[PDB]
Order: structure tokens, then sequence, then C-alpha cells
């Protein structure tokens, strides 16, 4: 059936946003770095690798206004051994009802999609937050775009989308805003 | 990869 299951009575009447881990929210590497904001242990045939994690600005007040104003659900083409820690480490308000990985993408012409129809959400009250296009080749009109982010500690991409956010959230369609 | 590819 569908990925995700019925939305809980006070997610009802809001639009689910599917929000993108890496390069999104997040950057990480298996190179040593400093400043990393998470260290996670991911385990591949039986070693254990260190993966850096470096938060992109604004990530905290982000997450928390956008958990109060949408039914928030990761959906992420990396693995779960990889993105559960990172987002049970980032989310400290709980603003993700579900969390979605690699196995729920749909793995079409080489690349891994989110197809927004499998969540058994009407696609009117969908958004998506992904940083590749190709995440969403399904459902063009649903995507708010948004920069691939690595280390530019200057950014302001997510603070900056919040007025937008802020204003769809009140609208019935989001194709109405999106085109469509 | 265990990240996004
Ligand atoms: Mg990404």
């Amino acid at each position: 059936q569908y990925l995700l299951p019925e939305a809980k009575a006070q997610d009802s009447d809001k639009i689910c946003v599917v929000i993108n881990l890496d390069e999104t929210l997040v950057h990480s590497s298996f190179k040593p770095v400093n400043n990393a904001d998470f260290i996670i242990p991911v385990e591949i045939d039986g070693v254990v690798h260190q993966v850096y994690v470096l938060k992109r600005p604004h990530v905290d007040e982000f997450l928390q206004r956008m958990g109060e104003l949408f039914e928030c659900v990761l959906f992420t083409a990396s693995l779960a051994k990889y993105a559960d820690p990172v987002a049970d480490l980032l989310d400290k308000w709980g603003a993700f009802r579900a969390r979605l990985f690699r196995e729920s993408c749909v793995f079409h012409r080489g690349n891994y999609v989110k197809d927004l129809s499998r969540l058994g959400r009407d696609l009117r009250r969908v958004l998506i937050l992904d940083n590749s296009p190709a995440s969403y080749v399904f459902h063009p009109d649903n995507a708010v775009p948004v920069a691939s982010w690595f280390d530019n500690m200057s950014d302001t991409e997510l603070h900056d989308l919040l007025p937008f956010f802020e204003q769809l959230s009140r609208v019935d369609d989001v194709y109405s805003v999106l085109r469509q | 990869s265990p990240t996004s590819p």
C-alpha cells in the first residue's frame, strides 16, 4: 500500500512536506573534519566507518517552525544506518512524523526518485524540499527548490524560505502557487 | 554508499 499511514488527527488539516536530508539539511563526509556537528559510526560489511556531519545554518529554527506548520516527513535516498541516527540527533522537536529511506525510493533510469504518489496524501496538499531536481522528476510541481549545501556557513536558504512556507501552509492547493 | 548518491 502507501508509504505513510493515515495522518494523525492533529495533522489532518496540514499540508504534508517531504524534506530531504543530504545537501539540504546537512552535509556529510567520511573525510575527517574538526568542526563536525555529529560523528556517526556506520558499519559496512563488518567495518565501522565514521561519518562527519555538518548542520546547515538555521536548520534548528527551520525544523522547529516547519514542524508546527506542516506534517513533516523525512525522505532520503540514503540508508537508515546513516540517516536514522542523524535524524535522531538533528530533530529535537519531533518535527518528523515519519522517515523514509532508500528502500522507499523508486529506482528509475539510474536515479532514486521520491515518488510522492506512494505517500498516500492528496498531492494538492504535498510539498517536497529536495536539493536535487532528479529526486522529484515525477512531481516537478510539488517541489520547492533549494540549493545544495556543503559547508558554506554564510548560507541563509533555510531561514529565507520560512516566510514562503509560512504562506503556503495557508493555501488549499499548492499548485495554485507553484503553477500546475 | 550509505549517504544519498
Ligand atoms: Mg540531497
